[PDB]
């Protein structure tokens, strides 16, 4: 269905945004989502991931610990949050839908740790575009 | 991991079948039993679009000349009587674990 | 509101799809049939069978693996009892062969039988056509068929070969379910699903082209495939109203015995006594031809028009094959496969003695002859037939685990798994 | 066995009466002659493929009654059929309400619903219950 | 691409702790003891008959189905010079199972024919009135 | 090495004594039954015979326990009952056998009689109880 | 090397090695010789230190 | 160079059981022994073994 987002445009190194996508119409809780940078000229490079139940959470190194994201299953929405900006990180953000369905957490027997599995992505937003500079 | 791609360009006309293959550095077999590599187009100041999910399975939408195969390491998708729409790029997506990385986009023109 | 609390029953009324080992029940003696193997548990005449309610269960006949399970067995069963009986392997020597329809069995004289070493014995011999081929290189002198093929070995003449049906019972815990829709296609879901614990008789019949001793289909009679425009998937035909046949061997032949084994004896046809008289078989004509209409009308409601032709479709794969008390019958069916649609029926059978096994490589066995005269009588009630894409219909080949998919085509295996969990109002008193 | 697998959980419960039709009892029935000692009148003559199957086949006539055993056993639930417990039922598990389960429902399809659900279920039992009754237990035979 | 950390206890996690810290830990230790060419096969009987030797020794001792009760057999100072805190709160059960290795027959025998065979003749006789 | 006599009354010791005096014996007589004393040190150096022995002992185990679950006596040693004697089985009075008979000879009075009180105490004990659950 | 049709057990079809395209090199293995001398060298570090 | 020099031939009838045949073959080094009492004539090195 429809999926766009909102907050982009152009910032200075050191700031602090946060976007926000939006869904329509599948329930918003039965899945997890996702995130993807594409440099301009470049390929695409995976940036976060949520579970379905908020729970798990799963950043890539390179933004490790500066990038915040969130979900709320009620209001249907989806944050990326970001601090600490630099000038390579201006490039086309899109939110985006797992393929599949995923269940809940799993707990294997034999050692009491749960289990979210994550799968890849069909339903990319167009996404908004972030720039860092003076 | 590690998984690149080849030929980066491949400028061709319609009337004739042809391939692009993804090879991969660490072999994708999960506990499931699947391969879990994605592979999928995006259209030039586009966001992309499903060509295929698995390298067996299809999409809605999908023309039957789209065919893929490979191995847990060798991984190969076909196109047979490439069509006229074919431009833009050509992303190999894999889905073994974290970070889950790219191929560059084989571009056809 | 109620907080609600956990509650265990033991004893719920569900199950799953498995896969199992199962184990022979026969319902009855010196055991040494091959197929019967009286080592195994005695029946039980109970009637066990319980119905259900309300269960619509999807089936299947081809992905069933009830009928895999049986031919990596029966191969085994087969095979067990051929391994510890004698070799053939100095019988692959040259022949010399004449005749005492032409000549077809062969007064044979091969001349060496290694019992010592320094005395090899000449011998006498009766062979048949089947059996026997030409060499090039001198006059008429000949060799067994499958020397250079796979290890000859003899059947010991002590066993039996009568099928004896052998009710498949189910490990405690699981459970067969069975439908018993009269149309039901094969493949789709059933409405009254049965539960036994342990199936029907099952005669292990090895034939092709046809099934004897059967099952019954009733009121009607059943076409059933899986992809029907294609050409591949092989229709089955079972039917009702039990075809009778009657097949007989009309001669006498007596047999002699080769000490060629120290301790193991070979046996031969030592001489025949009456007339050279060829088996053959005997069908009612009447009824066989009353039976193929009633065909052709289920064949016009998926094939309903381009009307329904017969043509008969190597000695072997394209004969008609059966065993008749311990002996192979191969016969032309080239009569019954003659019409369209717009007395007694003589069939002629001829006898081949160097069987060959179901993937037909690695291994020939080779019967012994049996004194006396041979009766048979059986119910024809199973029919293969493959298309072509007027619409003609072929006999079909030779893939005898096809043979127990007509069967086997109302039965799964499920787990019986008793134990869950359901939410109410009731807590345990710490 | 398996007479109201079309009935509802709402009524199935009033034929469970009989031990759950007398489930363990066709085993006994079946075990006091499944050794019949035939068996031992030929000591199966050899060792047949059919009793290589019939091996296999007991072992799992073995094991799997007793997992059935020991997690009842393990519950505080040892040989009994209708027992409650102490763990709170968690609507994020199920949310239906109370009589669309009970008397608008089957069994499979109920397995269905909670099936990703039931392993979670088996250690809140034991580690919030038998684990923990049995300690403050003792301490009541403290005093 | 998974992964979340522990949440409640591991297989053995308990058996570098104390007593008092792995006495709430002993189910995880009881469901995995059973479930888990021939060579697989002579393994899935000892697996299964050292289940069973365990589970009849806690059926004799009218003690089954428990996971822990009590006797009333006296513990006898004799076999144990430690202190009770000592044991409660320091020891582990691997270090304890060396140390009562070889009382170990003549506690087994005196629970049985001790008690539990006592408490029988004992109850049957409490009838009559 | 050097051993004193028994002061316990070890494997079948007391099938001499009455059936008053032998019931003490009753927890010997049980654990040792399943597998013996453990044989077969582990010593896999080198069949198909061996496991069927084994596999025997265990259902002849397993019998008994089911038998003693549906006579609502599993676990325990000696239970009671509400199943009246019927004195056709064998008139026999109270201490004519109890304090003057070991139990080779109490089975081999019953021994026709055996199946008969199987039923009796599957119905009226436990089938009967069912029907006192409410 | 190639394929092969040597003569036939009972129904045992055994293989002794076909013939050569017509030239012959003999079989080597070529390790890549620097790492190797680098390796040695390495390894006499820990193999010193206990005496 | 000492190895694939020797191509050979000897007559078998395995199978057929009738008549011996002459044959060729490809055979190395490691495993012919130049025979005593004759010029030029191998036999297997693990013959008297066993199988
Ligand atoms: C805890 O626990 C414990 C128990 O446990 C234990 O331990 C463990 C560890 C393990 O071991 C186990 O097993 C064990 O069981 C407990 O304790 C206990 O208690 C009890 C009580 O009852 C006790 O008992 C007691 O005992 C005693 C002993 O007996 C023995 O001995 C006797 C004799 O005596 C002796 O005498 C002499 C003479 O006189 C002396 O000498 C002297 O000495 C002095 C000093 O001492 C000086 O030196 C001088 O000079 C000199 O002369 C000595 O000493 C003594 N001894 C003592 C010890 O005392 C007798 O009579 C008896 O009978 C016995 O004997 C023995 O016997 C046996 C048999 O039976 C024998 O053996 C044999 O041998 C041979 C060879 O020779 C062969 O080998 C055979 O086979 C074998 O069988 C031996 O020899 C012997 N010996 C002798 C030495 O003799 C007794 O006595 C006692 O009695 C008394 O008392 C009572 C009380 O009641 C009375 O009644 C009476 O009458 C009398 O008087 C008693 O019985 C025990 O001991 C204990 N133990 C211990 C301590 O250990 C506890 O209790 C617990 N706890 C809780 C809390 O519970
Ligand atoms: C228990 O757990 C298991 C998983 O764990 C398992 O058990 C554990 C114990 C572990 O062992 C673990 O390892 C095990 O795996 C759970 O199983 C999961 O169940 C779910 C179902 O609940 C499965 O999801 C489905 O999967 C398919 C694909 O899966 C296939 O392959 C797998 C394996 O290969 C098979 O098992 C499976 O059966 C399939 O064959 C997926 O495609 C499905 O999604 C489509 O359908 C739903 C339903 O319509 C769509 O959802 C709708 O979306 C719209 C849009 O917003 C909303 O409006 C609706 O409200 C919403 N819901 C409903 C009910 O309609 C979903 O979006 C998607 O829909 C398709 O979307 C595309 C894109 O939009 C669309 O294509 C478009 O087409 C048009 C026209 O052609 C144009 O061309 C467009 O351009 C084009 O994009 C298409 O038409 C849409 N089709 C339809 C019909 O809508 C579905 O999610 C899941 O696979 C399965 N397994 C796993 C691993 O997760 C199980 O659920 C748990 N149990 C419980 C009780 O929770
Ligand atoms: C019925 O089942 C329910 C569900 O069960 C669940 O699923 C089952 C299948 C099985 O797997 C279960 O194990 C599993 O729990 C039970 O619900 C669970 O209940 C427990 C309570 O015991 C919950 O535990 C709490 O977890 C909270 C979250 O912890 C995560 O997050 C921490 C950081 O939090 C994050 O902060 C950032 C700040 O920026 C948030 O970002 C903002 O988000 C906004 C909204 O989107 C907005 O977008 C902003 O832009 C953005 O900045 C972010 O959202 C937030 N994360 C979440 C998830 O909200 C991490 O530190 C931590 O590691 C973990 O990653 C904790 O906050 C909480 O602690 C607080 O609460 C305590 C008690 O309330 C209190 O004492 C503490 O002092 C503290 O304040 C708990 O630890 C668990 O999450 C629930 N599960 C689920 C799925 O939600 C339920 O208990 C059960 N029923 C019964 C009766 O037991
Ligand atoms: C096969 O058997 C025939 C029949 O005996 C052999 O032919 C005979 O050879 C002798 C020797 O000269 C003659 O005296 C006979 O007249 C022949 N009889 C016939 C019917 O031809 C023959 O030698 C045998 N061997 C082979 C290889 O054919
Ligand atoms: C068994 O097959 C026979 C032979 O076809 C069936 O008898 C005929 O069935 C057709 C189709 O219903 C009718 O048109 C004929 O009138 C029937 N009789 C004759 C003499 O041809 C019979 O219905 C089948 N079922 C049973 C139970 O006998
Ligand atoms: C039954 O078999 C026929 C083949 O004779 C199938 O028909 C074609 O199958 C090919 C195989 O991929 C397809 O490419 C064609 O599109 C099919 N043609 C039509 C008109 O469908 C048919 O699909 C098979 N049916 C089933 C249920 O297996
Ligand atoms: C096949 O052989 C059987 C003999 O088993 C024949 O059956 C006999 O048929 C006659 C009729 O001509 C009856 O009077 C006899 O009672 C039958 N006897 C037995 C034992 O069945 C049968 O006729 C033969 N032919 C066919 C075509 O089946
Ligand atoms: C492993 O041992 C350490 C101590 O060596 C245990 O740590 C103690 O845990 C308790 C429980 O909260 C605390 O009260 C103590 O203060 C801890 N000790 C120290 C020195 O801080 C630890 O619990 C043990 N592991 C397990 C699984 O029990
Ligand atoms: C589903 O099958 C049952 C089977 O009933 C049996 O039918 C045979 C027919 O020959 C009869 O001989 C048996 O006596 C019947 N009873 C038993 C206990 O085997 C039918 O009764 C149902 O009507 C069938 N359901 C439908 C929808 O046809
Ligand atoms: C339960 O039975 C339903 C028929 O009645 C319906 O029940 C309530 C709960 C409402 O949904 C209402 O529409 C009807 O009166 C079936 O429709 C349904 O499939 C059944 N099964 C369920 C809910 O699991
Ligand atoms: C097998 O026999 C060998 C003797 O064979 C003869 O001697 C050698 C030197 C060659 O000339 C050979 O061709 C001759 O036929 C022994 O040397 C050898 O040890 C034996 N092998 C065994 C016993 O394993
Ligand atoms: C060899 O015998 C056959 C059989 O009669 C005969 O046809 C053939 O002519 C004979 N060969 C010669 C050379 O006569
Ligand atoms: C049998 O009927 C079902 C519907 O009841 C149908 O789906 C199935 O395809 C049919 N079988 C065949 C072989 O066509
Ligand atoms: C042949 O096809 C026509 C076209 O529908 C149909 O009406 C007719 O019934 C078919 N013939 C038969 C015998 O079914
Ligand atoms: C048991 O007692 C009844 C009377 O209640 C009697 O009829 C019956 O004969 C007795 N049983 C036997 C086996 O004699
Ligand atoms: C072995 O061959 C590979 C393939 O080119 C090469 O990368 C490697 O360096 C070679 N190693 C040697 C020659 O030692
Ligand atoms: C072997 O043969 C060669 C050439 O044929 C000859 O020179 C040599 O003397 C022979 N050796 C013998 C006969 O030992």
């Amino acid at each position: 269905v429809q999926l766009v987002e909102s907050g982009g445009g152009v910032v200075q190194p050191g700031k602090s945004v946060r976007l926000s996508c939006v869904v329509s119409d599948f329930p918003f809780s039965k899945y997890p989502m996702y995130w993807v940078r594409q440099a301009p000229g470049k390929g695409l490079e995976w940036v976060a991931a949520i579970s379905g139940d908020a729970w798990h959470v799963v950043y890539s190194n390179s933004v490790q610990g500066r990038f915040l994201v969130s979900r709320d299953n009620v209001k249907n929405t989806l944050y990326l949050e970001m601090n600490s900006l630099k000038i390579e990180d201006t490039a086309v953000y899109r939110c985006a839908r797992m393929f599949q369905e995923s269940g809940p957490p799993r707990l294997d027997r034999w050692s009491g740790r749960n289990y979210y599995y994550y799968s890849g992505m069909d339903v990319w937003g167009q996404g908004t575009t972030v720039t860092v500079s003076s | 991991i590690v998984m690149t791609q080849t030929p980066l360009s491949l400028s061709v006309t319609p009337g004739q079948p042809a391939s692009i293959s993804c090879k991969s550095s660490e072999s994708l077999r999960q506990s499931n039993g699947k391969t879990s590599l994605y592979w999928y187009r995006q259209k030039p100041g586009q966001s992309p679009q499903l060509l295929v999910f698995e390298v067996s399975n299809r999409f809605s939408g999908v023309s039957d000349r789209f065919v893929g195969s490979g191995s847990g390491t060798d991984f190969t998708l076909r196109i047979s009587r490439v069509e006229a729409e074919d431009v833009g790029f050509y992303y190999c997506m894999q889905s073994k674990d974290f970070p889950l990385t790219f191929g560059g986009g084989t571009k056809v023109d | 509101a109620e907080q609600l609390w956990v509650t265990v029953y033991y004893g719920v009324p569900v199950w799953k799809e498995a896969t199992t080992t199962l184990f022979c029940a026969s319902d009855a003696t010196e055991v040494h049939n091959v197929w019967a193997t009286h080592a195994c548990v005695p029946t039980d005449p109970n009637p066990q069978e319980v119905v259900l309610e309300n269960v619509t269960e999807n089936f299947n006949m081809w992905k069933n693996n009830m009928v895999e399970q049986m031919h990596e067995d029966i191969i085994s069963l087969w095979d067990q009892s051929l391994k510890p009986c004698v070799k053939l392997t100095p019988l692959c020597v040259t022949l010399n062969c004449t005749d005492l329809e032409g000549g077809e069995i062969k007064n044979c004289s091969f001349n060496i039988t290694t019992s010592m070493r320094d005395k090899v014995q000449k011998e006498y011999a009766l062979f048949y056509k089947l059996d026997v081929v030409p060499i090039k290189n001198d006059n008429t002198s000949y060799r067994l068929i499958s020397c250079n093929t796979s290890v000859i070995t003899q059947a010991c003449p002590k066993v039996s070969f009568e099928p004896i049906p052998i009710h498949y019972c189910a490990p405690a815990g699981f459970a067969i379910l069975k439908c018993n829709d009269k149309k039901f296609n094969g493949t789709g879901p059933c409405t009254n699903v049965s539960t036994v614990q342990c199936t029907h008789g099952i005669r292990p019949v090895v034939s092709t082209q046809l099934l004897l001793n059967g099952s019954l289909a009733e009121e009607e009679v059943v076409i059933r495939s899986a992809n029907f425009t294609d050409n591949a998937k092989i229709i089955i035909v079972q039917l009702n109203k039990s075809v009778e046949i009657n097949c007989t061997r009309p001669n006498n032949n007596t047999r002699k015995s080769i000490h060629i084994g120290p301790g193991r004896a070979f046996y031969t046809t030592g001489e025949i006594i009456g007339d050279i008289r060829q088996a053959h078989c005997n069908i009612s004509g009447t009824k066989w031809n009353d039976t193929l209409k009633q065909i052709v009308v289920k064949l016009k409601e998926q094939f309903g028009n381009k009307t329904i032709v017969f043509n008969h479709s190597d000695p072997e794969i394209v004969m008609h094959s059966f065993n008749c008390g311990g002996e192979f019958f191969y016969c032309n069916s080239t009569q019954l496969f003659n019409s369209t649609w717009n007395g007694t029926i003589v069939l002629p059978c001829r006898i081949k003695q160097i069987v060959n096994m179901w993937q037909e490589v690695g291994k020939a066995m080779y019967a012994p002859p049996i004194k006396g005269q041979i009766r048979c009588s059986s119910n024809i009630t199973g029919l293969i037939l493959i298309r072509d894409g007027t619409e003609i219909f072929r006999p079909g080949g030779g893939d005898m685990r096809d043979n127990w998919r007509s069967e086997l085509y109302k039965y799964k295996v499920v787990k019986i798994e008793p134990l869950g969990i359901a939410p109410t109002k009731a807590k345990r008193r710490v | 066995f398996l007479g109201a697998a079309g009935s509802t959980m709402g009524a199935a419960s009033m034929t469970l009466t009989v031990q759950a039709r007398l489930l363990l009892s066709g085993i006994v029935q079946q075990q006091n002659n499944l050794l019949r000692a035939i068996e031992a009148q030929q000591h199966l003559l050899q060792l047949t493929v059919w009793g290589i199957k019939q091996l296999q086949a007991r072992v799992l006539a073995v094991e799997r009654y007793l997992k059935d055993q020991q997690l009842l056993g393990i519950w505080g639930c040892s040989g009994k059929l209708i027992c409650t417990t102490a763990v709170p039922w968690n609507t994020s598990w199920s949310n239906k309400s109370y009589n669309q389960i009970w008397n608008n429902m089957t069994w499979m399809e109920w397995e269905r619903e909670i099936d990703n659900y039931t392993s979670l279920i088996y250690t809140l039992i034991e580690d919030s219950q038998n684990q923990q009754e049995k300690n403050e237990q003792e301490l009541l035979e403290l005093d």
